C-alpha cells in the first residue's frame, strides 16, 4: 500500500529526463490509491452444531458475497493491506462434509 | 379372537433389530467377551444413503481412517471415494 508510492516517484523521474520537452507529467491524487473502500475487497452463532439443511443456506449466503469482495457473515478479510496478496479466515468451526 | 402373532421371519426393522442384537450378544456370549463390536443398529436406510453419498465428497465414517451387514455393503462406496 505505502510501498508503491516510492516506485512512481523514482519512475517519474526517469520518464522526466528522458523526454525535453515533455515537462510536468502528471499523476492521480494520493487518495485514490490510499483508500481501502474504493477497491472491492474491504450477532454471531456458532454455525457448527446447526443441522445440516440450515447450515448449508447459511454457507452459501456468506459465500456468495465473499465472492464479490464484501466480508461475509463468518469469514473475515485479514488485515494484509496492499500488494497482491490476500487472506482470509473462515469460521473454524461447521459441519465436515460442508467445510471441506 | 386376539391374532396369531407372527415369527421371525415375516417382522422386520424392529424385529430386524432385536434379532441382530440377538445374535450379537449370542456371539459375544459364545466367544467369551473378546469379539466385542458395538452398536447392532447405525444408521437408518435414508439417512445412511446420504452418508454413502457424502463419503463420496472425502469424508469416512468410523470403520476408516484415511445391521452389520452394511460394512460389506459400505466397502464397495467407500474404495469408490478413496
Amino acid at each position: 500500500l505505502q510501498q508503491s508510492l516510492e516506485l512512481k516517484r523514482k519512475m517519474l523521474r526517469d520518464k522526466q529526463n528522458k523526454k525535453n520537452s515533455g515537462q510536468h507529467l502528471p499523476i492521480f491524487p494520493a487518495w485514490v490509491y490510499e483508500r481501502p473502500a474504493l477497491i472491492g475487497d474491504f450477532t454471531a452463532l456458532p454455525i457448527g452444531t446447526l443441522p445440516l439443511a440450515s447450515q448449508e443456506s447459511a454457507v452459501v449466503e456468506d459465500l456468495l458475497y465473499v465472492l464479490v469482495g464484501v466480508d461475509g457473515r463468518y469469514v473475515s478479510a485479514q488485515p494484509l493491506a496492499g500488494r497482491q496478496s490476500r487472506t482470509f479466515l473462515v469460521d473454524p468451526n461447521l459441519d465436515l462434509s460442508i467445510r471441506e | 379372537g386376539h391374532r396369531e402373532e407372527p415369527y421371525l421371519t415375516e417382522a422386520g426393522r424392529d424385529a430386524f433389530d432385536k434379532f441382530c442384537r440377538l445374535h450379537q450378544g449370542e456371539l459375544q456370549l459364545l466367544a467369551g467377551g473378546v469379539l466385542q463390536a458395538p452398536q447392532p443398529v447405525l444408521v437408518k436406510e435414508c439417512e445412511l444413503v446420504k452418508d454413502v453419498l457424502n463419503v463420496l465428497i472425502g469424508v469416512v465414517s468410523a470403520t476408516f481412517s484415511l445391521p452389520e451387514s452394511i460394512s460389506s455393503l459400505l466397502s464397495e462406496v467407500a474404495e469408490y471415494g478413496t
